């Protein structure tokens, strides 16, 4: 994931 | 000259953080991707939710529109890619060929071909109407971070965390230049300019830089922001002022001038890391989006  | 943008929106309904916020190319809509598995559409002038698009069995890192605004495009840790039919929010088809997390795609400008990098460290061009994949290139050593189309679909760029650039012939898959800088920091994002002659790269080192690839010479850099650990989107602005805009890990919007180089604008009011950001096509219009400790959508208007 981008968001980690 | 600076612009003024000031928030009118903020927009709530993912629950967990939104990845990658992107602009319908006929600036009716603002597509959002998140990690709690959805895309969910939005309107680009008054802010209201639309609806909400699922089916990935994982997070989403990345969400792109076809040309005519009638299509979308999602990258998600499942490794696959889906192509959705915007009114229905039906899966049109599910690409698959990737062998880890799929983390950025784009339709070309004609929108028959779709590029996508992964953490399988390639990238792959897909067929829109049949959703087979057309070609794998051996990219990148890393993970790659962005993927984008020049202007008439001639050339692509990739970025990845091995520090390179390239740029890629569509027709034939071949690669037609590298840029290396340095100490090779890794490259979090890149992206071509509307004229399709020069690209913005984000590397994780705090530092944006405008390279004409060609030549192989960076013309800018831009500083004063934070990234070192996020693949945070750029963009340039171009409806008003010509402007470099970014999120930042301490959590602001930043807006630069092109040409200067100069911090032209701190967009305060987010909670946690500005992952991502997108300028309207017609009108002075922001959208950015943040991680976990916000997941809000802030939509902001700029008289230049």
């Amino acid at each position: 994931m981008r968001t980690a | 000259v600076k612009p003024n943008y000031a928030l009118k929106f903020t927009l709530a309904g993912h629950t967990k953080a939104v990845s990658s916020v992107k602009f319908s190319p006929n600036g009716e809509w603002l597509a959002s991707s998140s990690a709690d598995k959805l895309i969910k559409i939005w309107g680009a002038y008054d802010g209201k939710f639309e609806k909400t698009i699922s089916g990935h069995k994982l997070g989403i890192s990345d969400v792109a529109w076809s040309s005519d605004s009638n299509l979308l495009v999602s990258a998600s840790d499942d490794k696959t890619l889906k192509i959705w039919d915007v009114s229905s929010g039906k899966c049109l088809k599910t690409l698959k060929g990737h062998s880890n997390y799929v983390f950025c795609c784009n339709f070309n400008p004609q929108s028959n071909l779709i590029v996508s990098g992964s953490f399988d460290e390639s990238v792959r061009i897909w067929d829109v109407k049949t959703g087979k994949c057309l070609k794998t290139l051996p990219a990148h050593s890393d993970p790659v971070s962005a993927v984008h189309f020049n202007r008439d679909g001639s050339l692509i760029v990739s970025s990845s965390y091995d520090g390179l650039c390239r740029i890629w012939d569509t027709a034939s898959g071949q690669c037609l230049k590298t840029l290396i800088d340095d100490d090779n920091p890794p490259v979090s994002f890149v992206k071509f300019s509307p004229n399709g002659k020069y690209i913005l790269a984000a590397t994780l080192d705090n530092t944006l830089k405008l390279w004409d690839y060609s030549k192989g010479k960076c013309l800018k850099t831009y500083t004063g922001h934070k990234n070192e650990k996020y693949c945070i989107f750029a963009n340039f602005s171009v409806t008003g002022g010509k402007w470099i805009v970014s999120g930042s890990e301490d959590n602001l919007v930043y807006i630069w001038n092109l040409q200067t180089k100069e911090i032209v604008q701190k967009l305060q009011g987010h909670t946690d890391v500005v992952i991502s950001t997108a300028c309207h096509p017609t009108e002075n219009i922001i959208a950015s989006a943040a991680l976990e400790n916000d997941k809000t959508i802030k939509l902001w208007k700029s008289d230049c």
